[PDB]
């Protein structure tokens, strides 16, 4: 079993000062095996924090990230699953399904993770799985009407991934779970 | 356990 934290669009410190305290309390160092970050940290402070949580941290370049050297996209394999990672500001219209499906095929991944919209998504489409963790800080963006903080945790064993979404609803954390199987 | 986002119940989670 491999636990994979998925998060991004924190926008610390220009839009938000910190991760929500109850999210931070959930992330105990050593518990999680892999971290996949969609970008827009936007400073080294947040990268240092993720490195205190896990030994394998991946991050792609957001459109506000100070570190322009983060790769623009990444493919990581965890167990039986090949996973694609991109921030998503490059896709116009934002979140466009046909464009994300084209990315899925070109990366040749079972799961495609993107961000940028600050809207959590977790869904299957033509026998592939698509995840957007939303914004872990609830950072505003150009469009949306104030944002619920969220992050995702993938629980991977054999050919099954159980995707958990954590949301800060008012002042309390609530969860939802979705199962996916490699066909 | 944590409460579910939608509905009334609770869900076990890995953290």
């Amino acid at each position: 079993r491999m636990l994979v934290l998925v998060l991004g669009d924190l926008h610390i410190p220009h839009r938000c000062n910190s991760l929500p305290a109850k999210f931070k309390k959930l992330l105990v160092p050593g518990k999680i095996q892999h971290i996949l970050c969609t970008g827009n940290l936007c400073t080294k402070e947040s990268y240092d924090y993720l490195k205190t949580l896990a030994g394998d941290v991946h991050i792609v370049r957001g459109d506000f990230d100070e570190n322009l050297n983060y790769p623009e996209q990444k493919v990581v394999t965890v167990g039986q699953f090949k996973i694609g990672l991109i921030h998503g500001h490059q896709v116009i219209p934002w979140g466009d399904m046909a464009s994300l499906a084209l990315l899925q095929r070109q990366f040749d991944v079972d799961i495609l993770i993107s961000g940028h919209t600050h809207k959590f998504e977790a869904f299957e489409h033509e026998n592939k799985f698509y995840i957007n963790p939303g914004s872990a800080t609830g950072a505003y963006n150009a469009l949306e009407t104030n944002i619920i903080p969220s992050f995702v945790l993938m629980d991977i064993q054999a050919s099954t991934v159980v995707t958990y979404v954590y949301q800060l609803i008012g002042d309390d954390v609530k969860v939802e779970r979705i199962e996916y199987k490699k066909p | 356990y944590l409460p579910t986002i939608t509905g009334v119940g609770h869900l076990w989670h890995p953290l």
